[PDB]
């Protein structure tokens, strides 16, 4: 899968 | 419920705590209290209702990608199915249960684009989590919902925020996620991923050190899904 | 009582997934469920017991440590304090749980070695975790069921194990660490790690390479601490 | 603290 947003 | 005794001040300072502890089922518990208490969440604490939540149904999203893929392979008893069904069911609950806060009332009590666009994001990233493990007559609703949430969210974001809002930014990348994964769109995840980095980009000369390290550090995750992407 | 209708087979196919998953609390239901079907638990099956209980236990204990770093250096209202009472009464209770497990019916039905000093240094290790957070009347009994049960699998490895025997080494590396941070009597945690590695290495002329790896493994265990503590 | 058994 591709990388969504992570934590801040 | 729950928490309905606990001080508004308590539940916050008590997420917080949670989050130092890596306590994330506690945290999101906190949060929801916090929110079930009616008023409208401030900058910060929309954030620790988002990290919360974010790292519950992230560990369930994993655990279902585990299970599911011993399941795909093992296609032997009933059990990984059964396994695979009831971590499935948990994490449904989650998302149900944070879409639930933001129907009731998030969302229609959030006026600024600010939380707004923070709000319908999240709405988006629900969605695309009920999407991933979806597979009945609603499926295509599911997979509409998050759609409309996050076209909402892009709607606000491009009219009233600045194209190197992190938020913006983070929308962004999320609904090319979207594309990518959930809607089999790659060229539009692609386009959606270029046009924002580029827009972000022109902007950067206008932002103080501290928001350039922010915008950037989102531009380069952008970056990174278009290197993979292409 | 909630895994009374699931087959003890299916328990344990399930505590393995839970496993690869990296769904403790699960994992450690699973086999809650598997002991109270009243048989006695195969070597595999009291790794998967331990295992389970290792890392829910283990992540409680970090967020009890966590939390009571933050009381500490606060000595503000009661929300810190009252927040690590809630992780401590919650670790107490899954302590309580496995003890209650141990007692009901694990050691007294293992009459092998192996098996008897693998649920005694289990008692110890979490008599031990209750003596971490204990402060009232009993917190010295608590620390003496740690003593008295590590004490007795001590005498068991001595006389019926090779001193190679990864359990009886981890037994050692435990009760020695039990000695060094319960029970404020450092020298006898370096005397029995010490004398823990010669006897090791004395035997691992005999070994498998196999067996070999697990022994030096544990050695080099005791070695940091030794280390650490000198 | 002191590092006690890790899992195997």
């Amino acid at each position: 899968r591709t990388p969504s947003l992570p934590t801040p | 419920g729950a928490m309905g005794s606990m001080e508004r001040a308590s539940l916050i300072q008590k997420a917080k705590l949670a989050e130092q502890a890596e306590r994330y089922e506690d945290m999101a518990a906190f949060m929801k209290g916090a929110v079930e208490k009616g008023e409208e969440l401030s900058c910060e604490e929309r954030n620790l209702l988002s990290v919360a939540y974010k790292n519950v149904v992230g560990g369930q999203r994993a655990a279902w990608r585990v299970l599911s893929s011993i399941e795909q392979k093992s296609n032997k008893g009933p059990e990984v199915r059964e396994y695979r069904e009831k971590v499935e069911t948990e994490l449904q609950g989650v998302c149900d249960t944070v879409l639930g806060l933001l129907d009731s009332h998030l969302i229609k009590e959030a006026g600024d684009a600010e939380s707004r666009v923070f709000y319908l994001k999240m709405k988006g990233d629900y969605y695309r989590y009920l999407a991933e493990v979806a597979t009945g007559d609603d499926k295509k609703r599911i997979i509409d919902s998050a759609r409309s949430a996050y076209q909402e969210a892009m709607d606000i974001s491009k009219k009233e925020m600045p194209p190197t809002n992190p938020i913006r930014l983070g929308l962004a990348l999320n609904f090319s996620v979207f594309h990518y994964e959930i809607a089999n769109s790659p060229e539009e995840a692609i386009s959606l991923a270029k046009t924002t980095f580029d827009e972000a980009m022109a902007d950067l000369h206008t932002l103080s050190e501290d928001s350039y390290k922010d915008s950037t550090l989102i531009m380069q995750l952008l970056q990174d899904n278009l290197t993979l992407w292409t």
